[PDB]
């Protein structure tokens, strides 16, 4: 017994499933995404994600042919069960009214069949419109998907191959899956206090998402819980290309002390301090007396 | 004594992404874009479109490199031929010895056959523009013979295998130990000067907006599953040892620690810092 999720990736051919299923869990980097060739109907792929969650990632292959179908002989296998519908939009697509079309067929099969379904859009490619223009682009997109979602919420999220953005869209997509997710905010922010730390990040050992954090005091870069994930990813398969597994990783300056390990066998932790009267000692011996306790929910 | 490197190519050649790369004061080297200039300049870095046809750009780099070994004829000339991730190594190879070929030919028949021209397949997605970088600066550094003994006693007397100084900026190395230089050692440690510094930029940078990422007390011991350790310590504002040694090495990590700080001083009295 461990809860399957079914997630189906949906979009026009060529606006980024593969690519963005093969970064997250299948140990790409976003140059080998050109090599991808265009998928043939349906690649299942199932994740082991903590090992009480699997994800049944339904890749849908993107061609008029493969969507008709989906809409058509195949309408129950695709739209029944499903618990998150991501779909995928190519910023740089030239047909939008037809984009719109195949994206509100999908929610009408999906209100029929899993009206319950989270909905996710994805506004992708955004490494190719200019900076100064991303957010405002976005924003416009956005604000039509939530019309044109009719009696659903979706929530959108404007990603890159090319940056941290990614990592916050499908961290965000995973949390809304995991089992008895608040559970476990809970426990680690026991684990934070006790070991007195400024934040606690955990990570899936195999996506580097992030599933749980703790703070104190509100810091400036919001957005720094995917580029860590992005971060530590990119180095951990520099480290197996170059030479041998990551393990574990102690950073330090004047200001701060950071550690990451390994903690239980699904997943890594971050912690960081502001350097008070704490010993390495005392810090080292919490985060492993704390592995058997975490172990346990798994 | 900041070694001064120019950088030169037609528009397109890819110049402005190669400074982004690897730069984006705060360099051990002094690095610009483009008979004044080339009085006090180490090196000149000829870019060419490999893409692209590049007869036009063989041109323009005859007359370049021409005009400036008049000006200081002791300057370094630097040819990367560039963009090589858009071909394949059949493609690589007939370029590479077609450029030097013509550029080589060219260069007989001005009766400048005194004037070096070297060579490098670099790219913006691949580490070959700062193995092509670290190359070029190397050559600039009148005291590398210094460096490169003090790396050699500090290592054999330490149990460290490999030991780097960096550039913390650039990721360019100024001087490695004697021994043979895995170019994969070399990107894994640029990788993990970039995992240092960008959580050095998140964590640690004052309780107010600012300071700066990376300090006197700079530090990071990177373990990987085969028991080999990464060992990063602050020599000074610019420039870092990276240390590539075995678990068991480390286990003196004592005896490395206090020997480092001799290297340290060491490395201070080299650059009168
Ligand atoms: N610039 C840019 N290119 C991207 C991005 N994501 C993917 N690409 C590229 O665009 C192409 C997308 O190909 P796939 O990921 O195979 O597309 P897909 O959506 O699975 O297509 P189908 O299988 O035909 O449905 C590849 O060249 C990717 O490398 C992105 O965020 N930015
Ligand atoms: N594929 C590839 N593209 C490159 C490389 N270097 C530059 N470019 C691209 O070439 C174009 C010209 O680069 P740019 O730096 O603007 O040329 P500049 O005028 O010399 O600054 C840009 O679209 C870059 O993305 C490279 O090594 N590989
Ligand atoms: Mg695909």
């Amino acid at each position: 017994t461990a809860m399957k999720k079914k997630v189906l990736l949906m979009g026009k051919s060529g606006s980024g499933k593969t690519s963005m299923r093969s970064i997250i869990f299948a140990n790409y980097i976003a140059r080998d995404t050109r090599r991808l060739g265009a998928t043939i109907d349906v690649e299942h792929s199932h994740v082991r994600f903590l090992g009480n969650l699997v994800l049944n990632l339904w890749d849908c292959g993107g061609l008029d042919t493969f969507m008709e179908n989906y809409f058509t002989s195949q309408r129950d296998n695709i739209f029944r069960n499903v618990e998150v519908l991501i779909y995928v939009f190519d910023v740089e697509s030239r047909e939008l009214e037809k984009d719109m079309h195949y994206y509100q067929s999908c929610l009408e099969a999906i209100l029929q069949n899993s009206p319950d379904a989270k909905i996710f859009c994805l506004v992708h490619k955004m490494d190719l419109v200019q900076e100064d223009q991303r957010d405002l682009i976005f924003k416009e997109r956005e604000e039509d998907l939530r019309r044109l979602s009719r009696p659903l919420e979706c929530a959108c999220f404007r990603t890159s191959i090319w940056d941290e953005t990614l990592y916050k869209a499908w961290s965000s997509i995973v949390y809304q899956l995991i089992p008895n997710v608040q559970q476990l905010e809970m426990n680690l922010r026991n684990f934070a206090q006790i070991i007195e730390a400024d934040e606690v990040l955990l990570f899936e050992r195999a996506t580097f998402l992030v599933i749980s954090h703790y703070q104190c005091k509100e810091q400036r870069d919001v957005h720094r819980f995917e580029k860590i994930s992005n971060i530590i990813k990119q180095f951990k398969l520099s480290c197996s290309k170059l030479a041998a597994s990551f393990q574990s990783m102690e950073v330090r300056n004047s200001n701060f002390a950071a550690f990451i390990d390994i903690f239980t066998s699904n997943t890594y932790v971050m912690v960081v301090m502001s350097d008070p009267s704490i010993p390495s000692a005392a810090t080292l011996i919490n985060i492993r007396n704390a592995r058997k306790h975490f172990e346990k929910l798994e | 004594s900041k070694p001064r490197i120019l950088l030169m190519g037609l528009r397109r050649s890819g110049k402005s992404s190669i400074q982004k790369v690897v730069f984006h004061n705060s360099s051990f080297v002094n690095f610009q874009i483009w008979e004044m200039i080339f009085r006090g300049t180490g090196a000149l870095i000829y870019v060419i479109d490999a893409q692209d046809d590049y007869m036009e750009a063989l041109t323009r780099l005859h007359i370049t490199v021409s005009k400036a070994y008049k000006v200081n004829p002791d300057m370094n000339f630097e040819v990367f031929i560039h963009k090589v991730d858009g071909l394949s190594d059949d493609h690589k190879i007939e370029t590479q010895r077609d450029i030097h070929q013509r550029a080589n030919d060219d260069l007989a028949d001005a009766g400048l056959e005194k004037l070096h021209l070297s060579f490098y397949l670099t790219s913006i997605y691949d580490h070959s523009i700062f193995e092509a970088f670290s190359k070029v600066v190397q050559k600039l550094i009148p005291q590398l013979p210094t460096l490169e003994n003090l790396l050699n006693i500090f290592i054999s007397n330490s149990g460290i295998e490999k030991a780097f100084l960096f550039d913390v900026v650039s990721k360019i190395y100024i001087a490695t130990d004697s021994s043979p230089v895995d170019m994969q050692s070399y990107e894994l440690c640029c990788d993990m000067i970039d995992v240092v510094i960008d959580v050095s930029c998140i964590y640690g940078l004052k309780e107010d907006g600012s300071g700066s990422a990376y300090d006197k007390e700079s530090m990071a011991i990177i373990k990987l599953n085969n028991t080999t350790v990464l060992y990063l310590k602050e020599v000074t504002k610019f420039l870092a040892l990276v240390c590539i040694l075995r678990e068991e090495s480390f286990e003196r990590k004592g005896l490395i620690d206090y020997n480092f700080h001799c290297f340290r001083k060491a490395i201070h009295e080299v650059f009168e810092v």
